[PDB]
């Protein structure tokens, strides 16, 4: 129990570095599964067409150096540890309407003996929305959220959507708006600094409509 | 006309389709401009794409005349 967990945590971090990618050979590309969970629309600014939403960004990846044998620690096969203690891909929202990056809370991660990490930090995103002016009335807007690693490019870390659609299983509906459609799309983007290596992003969007 | 394109990764050169006779390059700054430089979009077009206040678009009619800004055209 708690006696063994304390033990294994000390063991795991006695010689650990959160500054280098958790792969045995630097040629390896870290595979990170990313899944956006929409929790609640908390603010709607119709003049600027900005919506503030409460979300959670579920991230999963394996840390080569964080493995162990359950038998060596009283059968413990999983433990919770502060996210600040390990390497993280630094996935960020970068089309935050007000600020240039969203509000986030570094919650604990779930780590199992195989080195598999599950991190689901909550965040407050501010997104610009585009009015869908196809049909009258124009009571529909398309809000997007672009996510990608702040520093690493596609040859170091690869983010892959957990699903084609954001997770709305824990979404608290509004009494005045409804989410009609929502999807995430992965893109390979090139920047002027780098002609050969693309930077990756997963952009999630949701179309919301005012109820009659 | 053969044009460079960012529709593929890595960037590649493709025979532009019927109707598309221009090669173009669009660049603009996003939140990472100070470090990665401007976003680069390359492709084929029938007519030069509209430019925005925050977009920089250039068009041309020679083979591979729209390379990544860090590479020679042609
Ligand atoms: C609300 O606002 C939202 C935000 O603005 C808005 O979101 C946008 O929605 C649209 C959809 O409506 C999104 O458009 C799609 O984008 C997809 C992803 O685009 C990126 O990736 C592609 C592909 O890159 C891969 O493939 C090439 C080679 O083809 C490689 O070179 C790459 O390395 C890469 O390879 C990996 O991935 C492959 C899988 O695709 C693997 O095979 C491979 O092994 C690798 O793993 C790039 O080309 C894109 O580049 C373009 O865009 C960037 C920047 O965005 C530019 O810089 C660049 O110059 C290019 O312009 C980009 O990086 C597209 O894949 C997807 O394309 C399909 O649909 C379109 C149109 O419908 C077709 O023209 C196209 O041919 C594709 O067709 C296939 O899929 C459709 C289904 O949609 C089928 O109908 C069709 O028959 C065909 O099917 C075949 O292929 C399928 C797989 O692709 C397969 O499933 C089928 O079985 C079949 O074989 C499309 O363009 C857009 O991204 C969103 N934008 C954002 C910002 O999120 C939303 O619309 C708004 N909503 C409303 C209601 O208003």
């Amino acid at each position: 129990k708690s006696e063994h967990e304390t033990r294994l945590e000390a063991k795991l971090f006695e010689d650990y570095s959160s500054v280098v990618r958790p792969v045995e050979d630097h040629r390896e590309i870290v595979q990170v599964t990313v899944g956006l969970q929409l929790i609640q629309l908390i603010n709607v600014d119709e003049v600027n067409q900005i919506v503030t939403t409460n979300v959670r960004l579920k991230q999963q990846w394996v840390d080569y150096n964080l493995k162990w044998n359950p038998d060596d620690y009283g059968g413990v096969k999983k433990i919770h540890i502060p996210s600040e203690k390990i390497w993280r891909p630094d996935v960020v929202l970068y089309n935050n309407a007000d600020g240039d990056f969203a509000i986030v809370k570094f919650t604990k991660v779930l780590l199992d003996y195989t080195g598999h990490i599950t991190w689901t930090p909550p965040a407050i995103f501010k997104s610009y929305c585009e009015i869908i002016v196809t049909h009258f009335p124009f009571d529909e807007q398309n809000c997007s959220m672009k996510l990608g690693t702040r520093t690493y490019d596609g040859s170091a870390v690869a983010i892959n959507p957990e699903s084609d659609q954001p997770d709305l299983s824990n979404f608290m509906e509004s009494g005045e708006w409804v989410i009609k459609e929502a999807r995430g799309w992965k893109h390979w983007v090139f920047y002027s600094c780098c002609p050969t290596t693309p930077y990756l992003d997963i952009t999630y969007h949701f179309v919301m409509q005012r109820l009659p | 006309i053969v044009c460079h394109t960012t529709a593929t990764s890595p960037i590649s050169a493709v025979t532009c389709p019927p109707g598309e006779n221009l090669c173009y390059r669009k660049m603009w700054c996003d939140v990472f401009c100070s470090s990665r430089g401007k976003v680069v979009e390359l492709g084929c077009a029938a007519t030069c794409p509209s430019k925005k206040p925050y977009e920089e678009v250039t068009c041309c009619s020679t083979d591979k005349c729209n390379p990544h800004p860090k590479q020679r055209p042609g």
